[PDB]
DNA sequence: GCGGTCGAGTCTAGAGGAGCT
DNA sequence: GCTCCTCTAGACTCGACCGC
């Protein structure tokens, strides 16, 4: 009798699980509840649909400890940061002697003893160090110097490359040029510091976790984007008195409160070379260890502060399993980088070329004054500058006549070189040439000409002239006085009767028009001139109408490239298929590489029949921040953040350049609907203590994509809007946006749409789903009101681990200001508790069972691991029981002793060699046209289901 | 796309009588033959995929594979010229030493069958690569060949690609290019084993053997094959920007904007008028100083006949002329000479001694 | 004479076997091929008649003669490219606008029967009005011998002649001096205007000319040089076993190598000057990239077989004072001089002769 | 002696980050 | 619902050469 069910109808856990999770017995479920939920469902018709029941599960979880899973997870938290605490708690105790008189010129390590006497180390004997590391970036990124303080001295380190003037150093890095250090590594951004650290790098996990300053002053007392921007402007205000920013300074002065710190003023190591860091050796040595000491002094007030703020060990073992992020990389990264940059580099100049073209083709319009009728053209230079000058067949030639014509021919034209003393000594620039065209190509004399028009640009305001690009139809105009803005019809003269013509063709192919107003101060003969819509407010003028900020207009097909040629719209696509590249070849091409040597590689990496002798792995780790918004949600913007492969983009396969190495296997898995289960269930537990009482979490469980049942696709029913704009509209009202919100979305969205119809659109999506005013009669209201009971609280902390907000957002000090922060707060660090929850199972599933793997990133709500290639299967089953466990005791924090079978395991664990969205992609990008399977020679991946885990792993995680 | 042929026809691309043009004479290789500017284009682009190749590769040799093919009870006409490419292998061995990878190039002429024999000029390379690195080589020569026809076009969109596998599992690629009536084959690298190889070569295989770093190897044969006829036929299409013809309403010239590189008659030289000896003397002096420096020249002031300005433009244009030299009387006393140009359409009053120096920084700046 | 084709058959000349390769298939078109060497010798002569008869003149263009002709008369190869050029009488009399005299020349290959046997010719059809046809034959003449002597080392062995064919038509033939005889090379018809009335009986309205204001007929001249038989002709004109040949024909001018290591550092300078020489269009041998580094005088030898204007040798002293070893093959005398000379003087070599 | 040009300086606007080097 | 520091790129300007 595995089929169990819900008074909604609504199958959950089988038997075998629910009685090994939540024991038996349970609770008989309330009528007045049922009837309740019944009545709600009813209302808004969900009752009584018809639902396939999934095949019902049999599994042995293993023991679970105390009890009632929630002494289970604490103890295996306290079991896991157990000897962490230890060695920070013998730092909150030290006894550190004063700073050394005279820091010793010498490479490693050096121990200044009593008195501040150098001593040579091999490395630091300690198990806790308050960390801070100085790199020379002109030297590249290999650290140069740092210092490190232990629980009973003071140390040192200096690299090769600042003791020893080499002619020259290789420039791969390597763990032989880095930082030779259970032990825990103290600091303030510690994963920069970690970056540097030798054994970070290699495959196998030594037991070595890092307290970032930094995260807990996040967490303790944070700011939001406008908090932090009010805190900015100005250095109600209570509490700007409790926060402060992530500066080490300012951090210092919330926490410890003593004199600023002192930031040396000639910054040897941000901009100086290396010879100045060589000549102010003991001077860069003491500030660095006066920033090291205000680490030591904020972690000192900062580590009770934080447990007695976030009490349930599951979250400090999550914070500490985020630390040890690792992205296996190979040789294929060079490769990707050089074949990005070249992709890049052709496509723009394809895009330069077909500007020149586009160019070449516009003179022409001077001949006749027809230039005065092109809508695009007909207000530039046109001026032309004077010039300055100040028979029969006679048969064939005999021998020397063909020479006697030859001779003759070269020496008259060797008589006109005479000539050039009466050719001025400036010549002049181009004077046939229109006035607009002179500017563009460059002067003869110069020595970088080059034919053309090569000074072309899109920066430039002819650029948007002669690509002819149409806003909606209507040419672009620049006025001096407001930026750039289109020309609606209709009202050297301006064409008007042409631009007339061009948007009748343009309507007929595909006043009434309103926009940034009409400006009738800006007079164009018979036009109205509508500015562009500025991002920062109706208020700014736009620069450039090919800025960031219109891609998704042009995409949208409103910022379009006019008629007439093959070349505008061709270059605005190729504007469109690099700006990933363009913004982020910065940030992608510095990225530190560390190729370990053969030498460091495990046994399994260096017999595995897919290594070869002449490939190179390494290894990105990342410079997350595991507490990075108010949220607690990491914030690294290299890798975490929304990317995938797409066709019409240059370089943006990185997360599939994430290779795992040859024997290992980069076992993972996606939660479905993290943050809107996680407001789901909040709904429910607040409304009736059942699963899908609330109409949202009924739509939210049984609900299907393909079907159109979902909430994403009723509201894209409901509003006649693109999939991803309903998506967005809906997790932004879900995180407490208001009308307004969804107003400017709409009015963004569909230019077609005035104010007033968003505002009726907004009222009407929000007095459906929302419900009325605390809300009542709507499909969400009770989740709302739970989220808004929360936030609104004397303390809000969240359910599942009762993590509390930072102290600068609890309403004593923010009185009825950010209430949609909070309540954004509250789901995102219920979302951040689940990832700790999943962390801390998976680690203690990865220990009891010893399967070999580590975690390797956690890139939103997917969770990643480098496991071994024998463990693969274990590992998905492992990740299977984690999930199950997860929602189990998210349901069981909020009084729900229950979970429904079909949100109790994942859809498919991916099994594949790079971190692509899906295993069945072949990343083609315009960098990567080939795709991953013949460029690399990575195969497709697997995505086992649950039931096709447990057959294959026979439901036994025991080797 | 008729319009184009017209062009094609009357401006000398393309000989043969009007009714005896057909989009399919041309495709299957039948037409009577490529007019002289269009005997020249070829020839240019035949110089530019030979530069692009084997000019620069330090492995990369010419060889010559006969028409026809004696032997298996008659001879027969040659179809494709990778098997005479294949059987110079152990020859070409011997220059570079028995190291890999080294190919073997040729232009030439292939004659396939239609009940009429057609044919098509097509440069092939054959590119023995060790079988270690084939997928990686294949790639690397897909990519050069993309670019490399893309540099030379107006639009290299058209210029597209695919990925088709052969029957018996081998990977292969297939360039294209975009005619107005639909995608044409014109280049295919197919990364061939060494089932060829053997079955030319049987008996012992020690011979077949290349020293791939410090390992001898049986080599992975790789053949490039484009078609430089529906080469040069693209590239015309192309240059016309059928596409083109808002702006372009009034603005209808009729030009070939084929590529600097690429143009069959760079520059034309006209006179004007009076007087005819020492004006003939100068064009003769300027045609000699600007041949001599690698620049064809369309000999327009032999005309005895003279045609309106606009309309001998306009011929010029046609025929992908880039600038139009016009040497009038001025010229003896100042060395003044206008110069129109093909991209522009502007006159520019340049003096005699600075064109040639003029003339060579503008095409060599275009990669020559 | 027998040394002479070994010699070419292992530096890469005339490619195939041994016994493969015969004088009476090399004279006839039926040997199996071309080396690389041989190739581009091939492609050096095909260049230089192209200059000298079709670059600097204004009344010449090319001829695009198909190899099969499909005609009833079941189609058949071609054995003249007189037979194209003369199709293209009508087409080509309006690019010189009706204007006599002009000309068509075209370079091919001719499927003469032996045996299939094919031979690459330059032929040049005249359209000389029919008042001057003997003057401008005797002006081709003059030329094409001295063209043909131009390139020689002994252009005594070059020879011309007269001779008659049974219609009553003059011409002239020139023979190459061969070691075993006097072999023919080119042959020059002054042919009637009956081989254009043939190909178009009747109606002589469309081809007529311009001669001065009268409308003539042109007669024809054929002019058919075996650009193959001029290879073998000057390579055996070359051949201590030296090959000297000219410096305008020579497949190979630059032999670039390497003397003392270490080889990492030298690598990359004689790639730089080895890219630098071939973006002036100056050929060179890659002799660095050899493992087995041969003793200098036998690389010198072999060099020396393969006709190289210059060897150019980097040692040690490249990287610091940049003098390197420069052997000329005619004189056989070293001489050093800095490394960004080099391309100057070889351009200089090679446009001085 | 006079008029056309050439080049530093200033304003403006989009670009990145809100850390650490 | 928003600030700031800094960096590069583009347009316009004033004031000073210098060719005739
Ligand atoms: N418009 C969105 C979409 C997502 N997210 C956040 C909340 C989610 O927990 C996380 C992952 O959502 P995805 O969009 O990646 O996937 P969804 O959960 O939306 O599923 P689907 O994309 O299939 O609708 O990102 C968000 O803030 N705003
Ligand atoms: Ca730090
Ligand atoms: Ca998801």
């Amino acid at each position: 009798g595995q089929l169990r069910l819900n008074p909604l109808l609504i199958q959950m856990l089988s038997r075998g699980l629910h009685e090994q999770i939540f024991g038996c017995g349970g609770e008989m479920p309330d009528e007045a509840a049922v009837q309740r939920s019944v009545e709600h469902l009813q209302k808004h018709g969900l009752w009584g649909q018809p639902a396939t029941p999934l095949p019902d599960v049999e599994l042995r979880l293993p023991r679970l400890f105390g009890g009632n899973l929630d002494q289970h997870f604490r103890l295996l938290a306290q079991k896991q940061s157990l000897p962490y605490l230890e060695a920070a708690a013998s730092l909150l105790e030290a006894q550190l002697p004063p700073e050394p008189k005279s820091w010793a010129w010498a490479e490693g390590w050096t121990r200044y003893g009593p008195e501040g006497e150098a001593e040579p180390v091999a490395i630091p004997e300690e198990r806790a160090l308050v960390f801070d590391v100085e790199v020379c970036l002109a030297e590249g990124t290999c650290p140069t110097l740092a210092v490190a303080i232990s629980p009973s001295a003071w140390y040192s380190w200096c690299s090769r490359r600042l003791v020893e003037e080499r002619y020259s150093w290789t420039s791969q890095l390597s763990p032989a040029d880095l930082i030779p250090l259970e032990q825990l590594v103290v600091g303030h951004n510690v994963s920069f510091d970690r970056a540097h650290i030798r054994e970070q790098y290699l495959i196998q996990d030594s037991r070595m976790r890092f307290l970032d300053t930094m995260s807990m002053h996040m967490a303790i007392s944070g700011l939001s984007s406008f908090q932090r921007s009010l805190w900015m402007g100005a250095k109600s205000w209570d509490w700007m008195d409790i926060s402060s920013a992530n500066n080490l300074a300012d951090v210092h002065n919330l926490y410890v409160g003593g004199p600023p710190l002192e930031k040396e003023p000639r910054e040897l190591f941000v901009k100086g070379s290396m010879r100045d860091i060589r000549e102010n050796f003991q001077d860069l040595m003491q500030y660095c260890a006066r920033d090291v000491w205000a680490t030591f002094e904020v972690f000192q007030q900062q580590l009770p502060l934080f447990l007695e703020r976030c009490p349930h060990p599951v979250t400090l073992a999550g914070m500490l399993e985020m630390g040890v992020s690792y992205l296996p990389v190979n040789q294929n990264w060079e490769r990707y980088l050089t074949e990005a940059q070249n992709t890049y580099e052709e496509l723009q100049r394809e895009m330069k070329k077909s500007l020149m073209d586009l160019a070449n083709d516009a003179c022409q319009l001077l001949s006749g004054e027809r230039y005065k009728e092109d809508p695009w053209l007909w207000d530039l230079e046109w001026d032309l500058q004077e010039f300055k000058q100040k028979q029969e067949d006679p048969g064939p030639p005999s021998e020397e006549e063909e020479l006697q014509r030859s001779v003759t021919a070269h020496n008259r034209l060797q008589q006109l070189r005479s000539t050039t003393d009466l050719l001025p000594k400036r010549p002049q620039h181009l004077p046939g040439h229109p006035g607009w065209y002179r500017k563009l190509c460059p002067r003869l004399d110069d020595p970088a000409w080059a034919p053309g028009p090569s000074l072309l640009s899109l920066q430039m305001r002819v650029t948007p002239k002669l690509m002819a690009l149409t806003w909606d139809g209507f040419p672009l105009h620049y006025s001096d006085s407001h930026g750039w803005g289109y020309l609606v019809p209709g009202r050297v003269t301006c064409p008007y009767r042409a631009i007339e013509s061009l948007y009748r063709k343009h309507c007929l192919e595909q006043t009434y028009h309103h926009g940034n107003g009409p400006y009738n101060d800006v007079n164009i003969p018979g036009c109205w001139f509508f500015k562009l819509p500025h991002k920062d407010g109706n208020n700014y003028n736009v620069g450039s109408p090919f800025a960031k900020d219109f891609l998704p207009k042009m995409e949208d097909g409103t910022l379009q490239a006019g008629p007439g040629g093959a070349s505008g719209p061709r270059a605005l696509e190729i504007n469109k298929m690099i700006s990933f590249w363009r913004n982020a070849h910065k940030r992608i091409s510095s990225q530190m590489v560390v190729w370990l040597p053969r030498s460091a590689l495990p046994r399994v990496v260096t017999r595995h029949p897919s290594f070869d002798e002449e490939g190179h792995y390494g290894a990105i780790l990342p410079q997350v921040v595991t507490a990075g918004t108010i949220t607690r949600r990491a914030v690294e913007p290299t890798w975490l953040t929304a990317s995938n492969a797409r066709p019409d983009r240059v370089g943006s396969e990185l997360k599939a350049m994430v290779q795992a190495p040859p024997g290992y296997v980069l076992v993972g898995a996606d939660v479905d609907s993290q943050e809107l289960w996680i407001a789901a269930v909040l709904g429910d537990a607040h409304f009736a203590g059942m699963h899908g009482c609330t109409a949202f979490g009924w739509m939210t469980l049984q609900g299907r994509k393909s079907r159109g049942t979902d909430l994403h696709s009723k509201t894209a029913a409901t509003v006649g809007i693109s999939r991803e704009h309903a998506k967005i509209f809906n997790y932004g009202r879900i995180y407490g946006a208001g009308q307004s919100f969804a107003e400017r979305l709409l009015m963004q969205f569909n230019h077609r749409l005035t104010r007033q119809e968003a505002a009726e659109k907004a009222q009407q999506m929000y007095a459906v789903t929302k419900g009325l005013r605390a809300w009542t009669g709507g499909t969400e209201s009770e989740m709302f009101n739970k989220l808004e009971s929360i936030a609104m609280s004397d303390t809000p902390r969240t359910p599942v681990l009762g993590c509390c907000i930072s102290r600068a957002l609890e309403p004593s000090v923010v009185q009825g200001e950010f209430i949609t922060s909070r309540v954004n707060w509250v789901v995102q660090s219920s979302a951040v508790d689940y990832l700790h929850l999943m962390l801390v199972a998976m680690k203690w599933l990865f220990e009891e069972f010893a399967i070999d793997g580590r975690f390797c990133i956690s890139i939103h709500d997917e969770v990643r691991y480098l496991v071994r290639e024998e463990d693969r299967y274990r590992a998905a089953l492992a990740l299977q029981i984690t999930n199950l466990l997860t929602r189990c005791m998210f349901a069981y924090k909020l009084g729900l002793n229950d979970l429904p079978q079909s949100v109790a395991f994942f859809s498919a664990v991916d099994i594949d060699q790079c971190l692509r969205k899906e295993v069945t992609m072949d990343c083609k990008t315009p960098s990567n046209p080939t795709g991953m399977e013949r460029r690399y020679g990575i195969p497709q991946g697997e995505a086992l289901d649950i039931y096709q885990i447990i057959e294959l792993t026979k439901g036994s995680l025991e080797k | 796309s008729e319009a184009l042929l017209e062009i094609c026809q009357r401006r000398h691309f393309l000989s043969g009588s009007k009714q005896q043009l057909s989009r399919d004479s041309l495709l299957s290789g039948c037409h009577p033959g490529f007019g002289p500017l269009g005997v020249e284009l070829r020839k240019n682009l035949a110089a530019e995929w030979w530069t692009s190749v084997v000019v620069f590769r330090e492995q990369v040799f010419p060889v010559d594979a006969l028409h026809h093919k004696p032997g298996p009870t008659s001879g027969k006409l040659r179809e494709n010229l990778l098997h005479g490419a294949l059987e110079h292998y152990v020859n070409c061995l011997d220059l570079v030493n028995k190291r890999l990878p080294y190919g073997l190039a040729q232009i030439g002429v292939c004659f396939h069958p239609v009940k009429s024999i057609g044919e098509k000029t097509e440069a092939s390379l054959v590119w023995f690569t060790p079988p270690r690195t084939s997928n990686q080589w294949l790639d690397f020569w897909l990519r050069h060949r993309l670019q490399w026809w893309r540099k030379f076009a107006m639009s290299p969109s058209n210029f597209s690609s695919s990925d088709c596998q052969d029957e018996e599992g081998r990977k292969g690629n297939k360039l294209y290019y975009n005619f107005p009536w639909g995608k044409e084959l014109i280049e295919t690298l197919w990364n061939l084993g060494d089932h060829e190889l053997l079955h030319m070569y049987p008996g012992n295989v020690s011979k077949l053997h290349g020293r791939d770093g410090r390992k001898n190897v049986v080599p992975c044969v790789l053949s490039v094959n484009g078609d430089l006829d529906r080469g040069m036929l693209a590239y015309l299409y192309d240059s016309f920007q059928l596409t083109e013809n808002t702006r372009k309403k009034n603005l209808h010239r009729k030009v070939l904007k084929l590529h600097p590189c690429l143009a069959p008659i760079k520059v034309a030289l006209d006179v004007g008028r009076g007087p005819t000896l020492e004006l003939r003397q100068v064009c003769q002096g300027l045609f000699n100083e600007l041949l001599e420096n690698g620049i064809s020249v369309w000999p327009g002031y032999l005309e005895t006949m003279q045609s309106s300005l606009e309309q001998l433009y306009s011929k010029y244009d046609e025929m992908s002329i880039l600038f139009t030299v016009l040497v009038t009387e001025t010229t003896l006393e100042n060395g003044l000479i206008h110069l129109r140009s093909r991209d522009t359409t502007m006159k520019e009053m340049m003096h005699i001694s600075k064109l040639k120096d003029f003339l060579i920084k503008y095409i060599s700046s275009a990669k020559n």
